[PDB]
């Protein structure tokens, strides 16, 4: 809970974005999304806007991840009980909002190594839940009074325990944090004033109460501790679904807190409205299909509505979850287009190729290379399939969009650097193995920083710094290696050594370089 | 360790009055050993200020020998805290035992020593007890900063001053200041419950002025703050500062007295025999 | 006659059969409550467990001589360097002083300054050593000479001090006097940019009896970029509001609001300006911590003779208190 603070002290004193919200990713869902917990953290978000492309710069945000149940932590009080159940990562999102929080807009989130999606019309939820935090805070109190009553510790705190026993029952006490996502019910700001207007016609037809709490228990612990004094006050948890992965995480409220929810927090209302309402009335059953002189009415009111209707064609698909993994899907199908065209040019012409690194064969291996030769053809049809087959989640990390994203960096007119690797100081091919027996898949989990450098007879001689892995290239069986430059030059070296180089030429539109160049890099 | 201040002939009517000086003090400008008199010299009053730094940079010496010849001077304090010796009360004040003394510029430039027979005048201090050098440094320095016995300023050395005060109390304010300022009506409340609490209040405190005439609402969490507390180093900071912050505008105890039987009180011009500290 | 301080300790950072006699010791705190200390010093935005990590990297041993500590600082001649590394006996010590910088500039990145870590002793003169346990003895008042060494060589001594360090005021300030009988000071110079930080070291003598204004003008530069770039990595707010400014036009102000004490709740008192003093990010006396001195006794002469040094001349052991110099 301690991220939650802090992130919002930082966003309130500097305004790195107009509001905020407060997020509890459990374990499951880390965990289907190929990241994993109990490892070093850096966490980063951003947000990126529909329909137009056009990304906010990275902002560094607080997180910390527990261990043990999560849920519960927001829940009690440390001397009194222990929490119990999963427990994933605390973060908080900055948004995008103020007068109509536009939908289908999400918010990247990245970790370590992977990047998650969070559509707002999926984060915001319009009601809150604070009716049942009173049935939780009396349970709390009720139980420090049974704790004091039997411990035995100090005087100070037997008053306190004395005057909540003669406020209200002692009977027992339990929380359970699992029962407030399913028993409850969504508040709405009605009921108190039904309540009261029944009031008037019934009648017709004829210290205080918690802060005794505060007062005992700041001496328990001896420390105020100011993360503790929200867990007193009312909170409420909306349990939701995820968008892109389809498992379940939270988004807690506290009252205090200026985050999105609570009191004092800014509230927009749902740009869904009018787009659901202007849909029914001229009849139609898309927003993208509408009538443009009814869409000049739309555009005139709310500026952010005006890209997904006005050109012909938007940049990016519109009205669909499915933005980013879309713009990911068609980017790898570029690169590797480029590869296997660049790979079936140079192997077209019936060749015979010459061992381009230097490696001594014993003189029993004339078999192996023998077979070597014959399985070329089906090596490289398989090496095809395979990667055509992948999905581009799995892509993204390895040294193909790697040296993909280096030369996009340059033709983008706009400075770019890395997350977590220096620049790739063109000379230095980065290597993606793949196995040679049998089934075809890769091998190596970060790319191999190779280094070419032309030696006898044309011959390049190999050298790698960066990466520490045996058998560099060609050097054993078992290990077809594929490598790409940074100037997009690729050579590919069956076992044994032998192989060729190859061109690459990169067919990609440039309307759309700056936003996966925003997506891939950090543009400072 | 006794440095030797030689003279010229002087007329035989003021070595008479200049060997009635044994305990005043004069403040040389390096410690050798033989030394003039000429150099320890001080024109007439003015910039009571000037000379008051002046005494920061230069280290005192008491007289207790004097022949027409030379002059035997006593280094008075660079490495000795036990050196006891007697100087004469040329203060106004009446100082008693176990009082801490402190050296103060004379003022209205009225009590100096014109010398003739060489043209040159000695500006002897006088020595005050501590708490009354307090209040002259107050008064003094708070006038000084007023112009952006009663004697005139001089507004060429006012600048150092008040920039001297200004800074010392500009790094006085912190991030915990602002939560110790939030605790102002929560502590005038408690000055009307009790009576020492009204006590320790001044009158024209001008924060009893400041408690009703504004509102603030409670201090805004700082950064870290789960982790660290400031007011403990505010505390610590303000008892730091304030521990020198009579010196650096005033002189530091330069000694105190100390006797065994007689009249408590030495009354002004005699002699009092004081430890040094 | 002079008295003595005995100390028995380990070779780790002194040690007294390299050196000759003659030369200031120092005695450094026990970590353990640097280390907790931090946990509630270090400011915000910064790391609160980097001194744990540092000192860490470094495993009682008490004592550490000038000599030894000069070296791991900035300022520095390399033949000093060479000396210390080729000509103390000891195992691994080029990488013990090179994890001993980086504990210094840790500390002072965790704004736990070292003037609060080494208290000073006087000038060493004797030892017996086991194998790597030593007994070291310095003054501690009184002149150096009047102690007895088991030399028989040359029974006195003098006080020794590494002639690239020591920095004049007097001749260096111009202040136009004539050396008579001058003071000694130990300063400490710290600078303050996030990992981009070290240490300077020096030994001051002077008439002056009073530092302050001398050395806040004499490292002019540090403290200058030392207020700016001091305050960086704490998150200030937006733009101060204009409530902040503290009303005093209300001071004198015959008709205005008012409200006695004794009524101050949530009374109809609403009526009185609102003010928040809110200062969050701003410089702190400690973010313009620069120097720290302290004083070490009085001086007739220094001369310059040899591996440089500087030979005092009639040293005189009075050790004071330490000094902050921010201002």
């Amino acid at each position: 809970m301690d991220a939650h603070i802090a992130n919002e002290t930082k966003q309130q004193m500097t305004r790195f974005a107009p509001a905020l919200v407060h997020v509890i990713v459990p374990d499951p869902l880390l965990a289907r999304a190929g990241v994993d917990p109990l490892a070093p953290f850096a966490a980063h978000a951003q947000t990126r806007y529909h329909g137009s492309g056009v990304c906010e710069p990275w902002v560094s945000v607080f997180a910390g991840h527990v261990q043990t149940g999560a849920v519960e932590s927001v829940l009690t009080l440390p001397p009194l009980q222990r929490p119990r159940g999963p427990g994933g990562l605390f973060v908080s999102l900055p948004l995008a909002l103020g007068a109509h929080f536009d939908g289908f807009t999400t918010a990247a989130l990245r970790v370590g190594a992977r990047e998650l999606v969070f559509t707002y019309d999926e984060l915001l939820p319009a009601r809150t839940r604070y009716n049942v935090d009173g049935e939780r805070l009396e349970r709390l109190c009720r139980q420090f009074a049974n704790y004091a009553r039997a411990r035995r510790v100090a005087p100070a705190v037997a008053a306190a325990g004395g005057h909540i026993d003669a406020l209200l029952p002692p009977a027992a006490a339990t929380i359970d944090g699992e029962a407030q996502l399913t028993r409850g019910g969504f508040d709405d700001p009605a009921a108190p004033h039904a309540r009261d207007a029944d009031r008037e016609i019934l009648s017709l037809v004829r210290l205080t109460a918690l802060d005794w709490l505060d007062a005992g228990y700041a001496a328990l612990a001896g420390g105020d501790a100011p993360a503790h004094v929200w867990r007193r006050r009312p909170v409420s948890l909306v349990a939701r679904r995820h968008y892109q992965t389809g498992e379940t995480f939270v988004v807690v409220a506290y009252e205090h807190s200026t985050a999105w929810g609570g009191r004092r927090g800014p509230r927009g209302e749902p740009l869904a409205r009018v787009l659901a309402e202007e849909c029914e009335r001229h009849g139609v059953e898309h927003p993208r299909a509408l009538p443009a002189e009814a869409r000049r009415e739309l555009v005139r009111r709310h500026a952010e509505l005006a890209v997904p209707l006005g050109d012909e064609e938007p940049p990016l698909p519109v009205f669909d979850a499915t933005a980013e993994l879309v713009l990911l899907e068609r980017f790898r199908n570029a690169c590797v287009r480029a590869l296997l065209a660049g790979v079936r040019e140079s192997v077209r012409r019936e060749p015979r190729m010459r061992q381009i690194i230097e490696f001594a064969i014993r003189p029993r291996d004339r078999e192996a290379v023998l077979d070597v030769a014959g399985r070329a053809p089906a090596l490289l049809d398989a090496f095809a399939r395979r990667l055509e087959h992948t999905p581009a989640r799995e892509m993204v990390d390895s040294g193909l969009m790697t040296a993909a994203a280096a030369h996009l960096a340059a033709r983008a007119t706009a400075g770019y650097v890395t997350f977590e690797s220096g620049p790739l100081l063109g000379g230095v091919f980065l290597f993606d193995y793949y196995s040679a027996g049998g089934e075809v898949i890769r091998v190596t989990r970060a790319p191999l920083a190779v280094a070419v450098e032309p030696a006898t007879r044309g011959q390049f001689a190999c050298r790698f710094r960066g990466a520490s892995h045996r058998c560099l290239p060609g050097e054993s069986y078992a290990y077809l290696c594929v490598g790409v430059s940074r100037d997009l030059r690729a050579l590919v070296v069956l076992p044994g050594g032998f192989g060729f180089f190859a061109t690459l030429r990169l067919e990609w539109p440039a309307a759309l370089v700056d936003p996966v160049l925003e997506r891939l890099c950090r543009r400072v | 360790m006794e440095v030797d201040i030689a003279l010229p002939t002087l007329s035989p009517g003021d070595l008479s009055a200049l060997q009635r000086c044994e305990g005043r003090v004069v403040f040389l400008e390096t410690l050798r050993r033989h030394a003039t008199l000429r150099e320890v010299a001080l024109p007439c009053g003015g910039d009571v200020l000037a000379a008051m730094a002046a005494y920061r940079r230069r280290f005192a010496a008491v007289i207790t020998r004097v022949t027409p010849h030379r002059m035997l001077a006593t280094p008075l304090g660079v490495g000795g805290r036990g050196q006891s010796l007697v100087l004469q009360n040329t203060g106004p004040f009446d100082l008693t035992n176990g009082d801490h003394v402190c050296l103060v510029p004379p003022l209205l430039g009225d009590e100096c020593l014109r010398l003739t027979s060489a043209n040159l005048e000695l500006r002897f201090p006088m020595t005050l007890p501590l708490a009354q050098a307090r209040e002259l440094t107050a008064r003094v320095v708070a006038r000084a900063a007023e112009t952006l016995q009663l004697p005139p300023p001089h507004r060429d050395n006012a600048e150092a001053a008040t920039r001297s005060l200004v800074l010392n109390m500009i790094f006085l304010l912190n991030e915990g200041a602002v939560i110790l300022l939030s605790l102002i009506p929560n502590l005038l409340t408690l000055g009307a419950q009790d009576g020492y609490a009204n006590a320790v209040i001044q009158l024209g405190s001008a924060t009893r002025e400041l408690g009703q005439l504004v509102r603030q609402p409670p201090p805004p969490l700082p950064q870290d703050h789960a982790r660290r507390f400031c007011v403990f180093e505010a505390l610590e900071a303000w008892i730091a500062s304030a521990s020198r912050l009579g010196d650096t505008l005033g002189t530091r105890p330069v000694a105190r007295v100390c006797i065994f039987d007689g009249p408590p009180t030495v009354p002004p011009g005699e002699k009092a025999a004081v430890v040094e500290v | 006659r002079a008295r003595l301080i005995r100390q028995v300790t380990l070779a780790d950072f002194c040690e007294p059969q390299a050196e000759r006699p003659g030369l200031v010791v120092l005695a450094l705190r026990h970590p353990a409550d640097l280390a907790g200390a931090a946990y509630a010093a270090t400011p915000p935005g910064k790391n609160h467990r980097d001194l744990e990590e540092a000192w860490l990297a470094l495993d009682r041993a008490s004592v550490v001589s000038l000599n030894f500590l000069v070296a791991a600082a900035e300022n520095a001649d390399d033949a000093l360097r060479a000396h210390v590394t080729t000509n103390y006996r000891d195992r691994r010590t080029a990488a013990r002083l090179e994890r001993f910088a980086t504990v210094l500039r840790a500390m002072i990145r965790s704004h736990v300054f070292p003037h609060r870590a080494l208290h000073v002793l006087g000038g060493l003169l004797g030892h017996v050593t086991q194998d790597r346990l030593a007994s070291v003895t310095c003054v501690a008042r009184g002149d150096q000479e009047a102690a007895r060494t088991n030399d028989m060589a040359a029974r006195r001594s003098q006080v020794h001090v590494p002639a690239c360090a020591l920095m004049d005021v007097d001749r260096e300030l111009r202040l136009g006097g004539d050396d008579g009988l001058r003071f000694a000071y130990l300063v400490f110079v710290y600078t303050q940019r996030h990992r981009r930080e070290a240490l300077r070291v020096h030994v001051a003598v002077s008439r002056l009896p009073e530092l302050g204004d001398a050395l806040s003008f004499l490292l002019a530069g540090t403290r200058v970029d030392n207020a700016i770039h001091g305050t960086d990595e704490a998150d200030a707010p937006a733009a101060p509001a204009a409530a902040a400014a503290f009303p005093a036009y209300l001071f004198n102000d015959p008709r205005s609001a008012r409200c006695p004490t004794g009524r101050l709740n949530t009374p109809a008192a609403e009526a009185l300006p609102v003010w928040a003093p809110d200062m969050r990010g701003r410089a702190t006396r400690n973010s313009c911590m620069y120097a720290a001195y302290v004083r070490l006794g009085t001086v007739e002469r220094v001369v310059r003779r040899a591996l440089p040094l500087a030979h005092m001349e009639r040293f005189t052991w009075d050790v004071g208190a330490w000094e902050e110099c921010f201002f």
